[PDB]
């Protein structure tokens, strides 16, 4: 009858995961500050990795990968994608420049005039990064509209990368080369992979698999394999998994571009119970005892 | 590192005498004081409780005290009645009449320096005197009153040694006199101020344990003291036998008491055995673990789940996989992690000894400093006011020269003790 | 040639010092009566082993050791043991009553009364050494004498031998084998006081050594006797450079300038491999790239931490056995690629290497197998602070309630030394963090 | 990768590899020791005072 604590009350996702765990009749919750836990649904920043995996006769698991921040911080992602040789100087990341406060359209916040950019960041005081705006993106008809793709990606304790096969798009109900209808028909301003694949078929003569998801899988696989040695917990004294949200942009002729990696993602409402289930089957009980995932083999 | 043992009054001296029979058999010392022993684990630390004697005899470092002669007479007529140093039967003739004031203030005073002088003789011929371990009951007059007086005097002469007592809480289920809650509260007031550690051996619990668990219909003091020596032999295990711990009273005091007043322990024993009948399957380490922490194996009338464990000592006697004990003891804490305070980390330390007690191939003693013990003092302190708010039976004491105000301090101090035990049950 | 004095304090120190001296005597061929047939310089010599041994006119090789314990229990087993003749009687010192797991008891109460005796016993060894380098101090954080007396002694050496180096082998407390509930108290008080008086201190977290014993030695419930024999194995390669002819780490002061660039951050991380069992028959012999690689697996370190999430400041590699610099370099080059080896910029990203050909020595009938080649990596990585975090937390949970403080104040200590000592620790954790991000 | 300082010996060798370059006196002691023994002799003498009452 495994035990678990809860230390991130704002987590949209693990809310469900903590819920379900109790209702299995075999998981119990202790208070925040009890050390005797098998599972840590941890806080977002300063999650105390240095203190885990130390309680004798207690296998401990946490829902964060130490060092994942390399892939999920705007300034820090470009560092990874440009320095580490596995991510070459790569054909699916928008050109980025990091900058410290102390056709040529760009975004941080967007304009073709450079100095609009520099004045913008230095008048804030923190470090941002600027990146070519996708001038010719794929406008979903009818509407000549902009959208983005977020696939959620779950990484288990033994670094199996599982792609959630439910995706979602955020749409932008009239793109023009003039914060209006450029930064993200379908209820919720959200379209789901079945409908988009359907539209993909009738408008373009293609499908979601061949035209988008191939390269999304080539990205989601390429990024998590790069940082795999820095964050692996294969021989560690505690163990980690982490649900991720990769944010993708598909340009005019079906080119998938990775944009953000959100390491504390919230899931679309439609899929919550489904997604939060596979989390428990895949990343929780696979330690403490068809599939809705695509194992991305490496 | 010699301990010095004192037993006071009828109760002190009956259970006291059992402890010396029980540990003498474990250490292989017969009623003549000779060692016919198998292993030398029996002899490595025999000097803690026994003075080595001429012709290589072993004598208990034990002083017998009482105000009525006669209990010690029976002792001097029991099997291990001759093992005791004859001089160490310090006693008077008046009796103390189940009255705290008589034994503490008037009767006890007449004869107290005489016990102190014996104590002194024993302190010389100590290499490193640890401290004193006293047995006594809290609801009479000689053990409760003369005992608490004697404790107070030893702390004055030996201010820097450990003071350890085995006190028998009074319960109406095995009772002598309606005045018992007066003596217990007056004694608990002393016990708070001048002992480092006292094992609350509750007669209510001993009673119920016999009645229900041991399924005994009419339990005697004979049957209560069997449980008492089994517990007492269990708790002394690490002081008497060699092992990884090499435990001593001052260490036990340090690790067991987070706060000086909260130094009253709930002892446990498992398996609960009934005098005479042995049952022939020895427990399995998982069996001892559950029973020892179960309220039904507690020698105090508090169920531990109404409080939290400040700290815990566990001692397993027998031949068993310490790997398995390590696991089973880990399991109990992790399975019930809420009932141990978080703010004293890893507060359940375990010890293990090859030598088991007599009869049992596998036994487990339990020592817990739980916030539940306030339950016991709540019980005593209600029985108390039931009478005091009517000043019932106070003449028996007021006559001996005591004041109403003295009772109000004792009651007031004791109720503060329950308040303090409550504070850490919420932290 | 320059002599060193080892000092073993409390049960932990004494029992690990026994563990070492036994292994030293096997390594140097000195039998338990102190006769060393190989020594032709009978009664003297400026030889390498004379760093740890002095010779008698009778040709005895005598440890430059001193064992102190506030109870006569442990040093008595030394006094009657297989190596009794090794140590002259004045080297072994016992009290009558230990510090009862109380830093304040061993430091202030019982410590003011034996401190003068010990320092004269120590002064004796110095008067027989032609140039004293410094002291190798063995103790445990959790003990009362382990912690209280050591830090009273560390202060006095800094006064009576100020111009000498003071190295430390400390047993960081962990609860499988812990015997006391206040060890986090004893730990912070003793660290706060010693920090200024020690030049380099190697922490052996007992939790680590225990799992190494269970897993790689197939030892169900490892004993102290299991732990210490593994520890001195680590302790031997770490000090082998002083006892043996060599070119890297030839005196105590070089330890300070190889491993410790800033003074307060002087806790190098030891990682040793291969710990192969004596029972296991038909064992594949591990290559220089295999064992050197193992130095970077967390499950071979003495403190469980993740150097990937830290910065390096220094790194030595001490091989022992059949090892040639060629193989060392190939292994390093390829290990550089496959691992997360991050130094601080103000430090070079290099590896100081030593090779001693005398292959590892193992006690006959011990648990460690005999191996052809061994390595011990000593790395000052900022990730060792994980240990100071965990320790400091346990300290905060209890102290917040003041649990057990009365046992300390009653010895004369004031609640203030607790917060003042924790303040230091909080400062130390911040140094580690500023240097590591 | 550059080697340096390589020394040799019948016992073994040593060397260094670089992957890349950079970018209370005895009186004050006895005093605080005494302050602690006084605080004990007080607390004790105060214990003996309350006993005498
Ligand atoms: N590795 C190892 N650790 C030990 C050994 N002996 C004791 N320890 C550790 O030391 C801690 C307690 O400190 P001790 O050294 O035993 O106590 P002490 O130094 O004798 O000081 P006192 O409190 O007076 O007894 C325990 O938590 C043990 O983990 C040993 O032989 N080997
Ligand atoms: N290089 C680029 N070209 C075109 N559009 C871009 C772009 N980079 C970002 N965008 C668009 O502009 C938006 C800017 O938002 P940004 O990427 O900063 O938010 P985010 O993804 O961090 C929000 P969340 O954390 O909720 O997912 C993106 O969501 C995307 O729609
Ligand atoms: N468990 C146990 N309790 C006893 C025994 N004898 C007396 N008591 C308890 O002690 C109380 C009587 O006090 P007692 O010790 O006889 O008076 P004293 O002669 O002045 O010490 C009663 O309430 C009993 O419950 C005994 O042999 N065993
Ligand atoms: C709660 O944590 C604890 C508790 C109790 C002790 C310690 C730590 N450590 C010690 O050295 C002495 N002591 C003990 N003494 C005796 Cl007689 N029996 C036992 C049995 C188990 S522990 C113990
Ligand atoms: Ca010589
Ligand atoms: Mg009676
Ligand atoms: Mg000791």
């Amino acid at each position: 009858m495994y035990t678990f604590v809860v230390r991130d009350e704002n987590s949209s996702v693990y809310a469900e995961v903590s819920r379900l765990l109790l209702a299995t009749g075999q998981w119990k919750r202790l208070r925040k500050d009890n050390p005797r836990f098998n599972l840590m649904l941890g806080e977002r920043n300063r999650l105390p990795f240095g203190r885990l995996g130390h309680e004798p006769g207690l296998v401990q698991l946490v829902n964060y990968y130490r060092g994942a921040d390399k892939l999920c911080r705007k300034a820090s992602l470009v560092k990874l994608i440009k320095t580490s040789p596995e991510l070459s100087e790569c054909t699916w990341f928008p050109e980025s420049y990091v900058i410290y406060p102390t056709g040529n359209v760009w975004i941080a916040l967007i304009s073709s005039e450079a100095s609009e950019l520099l004045d913008f960041i230095d008048e804030q005081g923190q470090v941002h990064v600027i990146q070519k705006y996708l001038e010719k993106p794929l406008l979903l008809e009818p509407g000549h509209r902009k959208f983005d793709i977020r696939s959620w990606v779950l990484v288990d304790h033994l670094y199996n990368i599982y792609l959630y096969r439910e995706g979602v798009l955020r749409t932008s109900s009239p793109y023009n080369s003039a914060k209006t209808c450029h930064l993200t028909y379908e209820e919720g301003n959200e379209m789901f992979f079945e409908e988009f694949n359907q539209y993909l078929m009738d408008a373009l003569n293609t499908t979601l698999e061949n035209s988008i998801l191939l390269q999304i899988k080539h990205i989601i696989r390429s990024c998590l394999m790069c940082i795999e040695p820095a964050i692996s917990t294969k021989h560690l004294h505690y163990q980690s998994f982490q649900l991720f949200g990769f944010d993708f942009m598909v340009d005019e002729e079906l080119k998938v571009w990775l944009i953000e990696v959100n390491g504390a993602p919230a899931c679309a409402q439609k899929l919550y119970a489904e997604l939060c289930q596979g989390i428990v089957d895949v990343a929780i009980s696979s330690v403490f005892p068809t599939s809705i995932f695509i194992k991305l083999h490496h | 590192r010699e301990i010095v043992h004192i037993q006071a009054g009828q109760c002190g001296n009956q259970i006291g005498a059992k402890f010396w029979e029980v540990i003498s058999d474990e250490h292989g010392i017969d009623p003549t004081g000779s060692y016919h022993g198998d292993s030398d684990l029996q002899l490595e630390r025999i000097n803690v409780y026994y003075n080595e004697a001429t012709g290589n005899k072993y004598v208990p470092r034990a002083i017998l005290v009482d105000l009525e002669p006669g209990t010690m007479d029976s002792v001097r007529s029991g099997p291990f009645g001759q093992i005791f140093r004859p001089d160490n039967f310090v006693f008077g003739q008046s009796g103390a009449g189940n009255n705290w004031a008589k034994g503490h203030y008037t009767e006890g005073a007449e004869l107290v320096d005489s016990v102190l002088d014996v104590v002194r003789k024993e302190s010389e011929s100590c290499d490193c005197l640890q401290g004193f371990q006293l047995t006594h009951s809290l609801g009479g007059g000689t053990g409760s009153g003369m005992g608490t007086l004697l404790i107070s005097k030893i702390r004055e002469e030996y201010p820097d040694r450990i003071m350890n007592t085995f006190s028998v809480m009074p319960s109406p289920k095995v009772s002598d006199t309606v005045v018992e809650p007066y003596n217990a509260t007056l004694s608990v007031h002393q016990l708070v101020e001048n002992t480092d550690e006292t094992y609350c051996i509750d007669n209510e619990a001993l009673y119920d344990i016999c009645f229900r668990t041991l399924k005994l219909t009419t339990p005697t003091y004979g049957d209560l003291n069997h449980l008492v020596s089994a517990t007492m032999s269990g708790v002394t295990t690490c002081l008497r036998f060699p092992g990884q711990l090499n435990a001593d009273l001052r260490k036990l005091a340090v690790n067991m008491v987070p706060f000086p007043r909260l130094h009253f322990f709930m002892p446990g024993f498992a398996p609960l055995t009934s005098r005479g009948s042995q049952q022939y399957r020895a427990l399995t380490v998982p069996e001892l673990t559950q029973q020892m922490f179960d309220s039904k194996n507690m020698m105090a009338a508090c169920d531990p789940r109404h409080g939290r464990y400040l700290t815990v000592a566990a001692i397993f006697r027998g031949r068993m996989s310490m790997k398995e004990v390590d696991e089973q003891m880990l399991n109990v804490q992790n399975k019930n992690s809420s009932y141990f305070v978080e703010w004293i980390p890893n507060n359940v330390k375990t010890a293990v000894c090859d030598i088991p007690p007599r009869g049992l191939k596998m036994s487990a003693t339990f020592i817990g400093n739980s916030t539940a013990i306030q339950e016991l003092f709540k019980r005593i302190s209600e029985q108390f006011t039931a009478m005091f708010r009517r000043k019932a039976f106070l003449h028996w004491y007021t006559g001996e020269g005591m004041d109403e105000m003295e009772f109000t301090e004792a009651e007031s101090n004791m109720n503060d003790l329950v308040s303090e035990y409550q504070q850490y049950q919420d932290a | 040639m320059r002599e060193c004095i080892s000092i073993h304090v409390g049960q932990a120190g004494v029992q690990i010092g026994n563990a070492c001296w036994e292994l030293y005597c096997l390594e140097h061929g000195i039998q338990p009566d102190g006769q060393m047939p190989s020594d032709k310089t009978i009664g003297g010599g400026d030889d390498s082993f004379n760093t740890f041994f002095s010779e008698t006119g009778a040709g005895k090789h005598v440890p430059r050791a001193v064992f102190v314990d506030l109870e006569p229990t442990v040093i008595d087993e030394v006094r009657t043991g297989t190596y009794r003749q090794l140590f002259h009687p004045e080297q072994l010192i016992t009290g009558k009553e230990d510090a009862a797991n109380n830093y304040a008891r061993g430091h202030y109460t019982i410590g003011k009364e034996i401190i003068d005796l010990v320092l004269d016993r120590i002064r004796k060894l110095a008067d027989q050494c032609t140039g004293l380098q410094g002291f190798l101090v063995f103790h445990s954080f959790g003990g009362g004498t382990g912690s209280g007396f050591t830090s009273l002694l560390m202060e006095r050496l800094s006064v009576d031998y100020g111009k000498k180096s003071k190295l430390e082998f400390s047993i960081y407390p962990a609860p499988q084998v812990s015997t006391a509930v206040v060890e986090p108290y004893n730990s912070i008080l003793t660290t706060h006081t010693t920090l200024e008086h020690s030049d380099c201190a190697f922490m052996v977290d007992n939790e680590a050594i225990y799992d190494i014993c269970r897993r790689n030695l197939d030892i169900e419930r490892p004993t102290y006797t299991n732990l210490n024999r593994l520890i001195s194995q680590i302790v031997s390669s770490i000090t082998a450079s002083l006892r043996f002819d060599g070119a890297l780490n030839v005196d105590l002061t070089e330890f300070q300038t190889n491993l410790v660039p800033y003074p307060r951050i002087h806790f190098p991380l030891a990682t040793y491999a291969p710990v192969i069992s004596a029972e296991k028959a038909y064992h594949e012999q591990l290559s220089v790239a295999e064992i050197t690689n193992a130095c970077f697996e967390p499950a071979n370190q003495m403190v469980k931490c993740d150097p990937r999430h830290g910065k390096y400041m220094a790194c030595c590699l001490l091989y022992r056995g059949d090892v040639v610099p060629k193989d060392v370099n190939a292994a390093i080059a390829t290990i550089k690629t496959k691992r997360s080896i991050q130094f601080v910029d103000w430090c070079p990203t290099g590896f100081k290497v030593g090779i001693n050909y005398q292959p590892p020595t193992v006690v006959p009938g011990g648990d460690l197998a005999k191996v052809q080649r061994a390595v011990c990596m000593l790395s000052n990585t900022t990730a060792i602070a994980e240990a100071w975090a965990r320790l400091d937390h346990k300290f905060d949970l209890m102290y917040a309630k003041r649990a057990f403080v009365h046992w300390y104040v009653g010895e004369g200590m004031e609640e203030g030394e607790f917060s003042e000592a924790r303040e230091d620790m909080a400062a130390l954790e911040k140094d580690y963090e500023e240097v590591g991000v | 990768m550059e080697v340096i300082e390589l020394n040799k010996c019948t016992s073994g060798q040593s060397f260094e590899v670089i992957l890349k370059p950079p970018s209370p006196s005895l009186e004050e002691i006895q005093k605080k020791l005494e302050a602690a023994e006084e605080r004990r002799k007080y607390q004790e003498a105060e214990l003996l005072k309350h006993l005498a009452e």
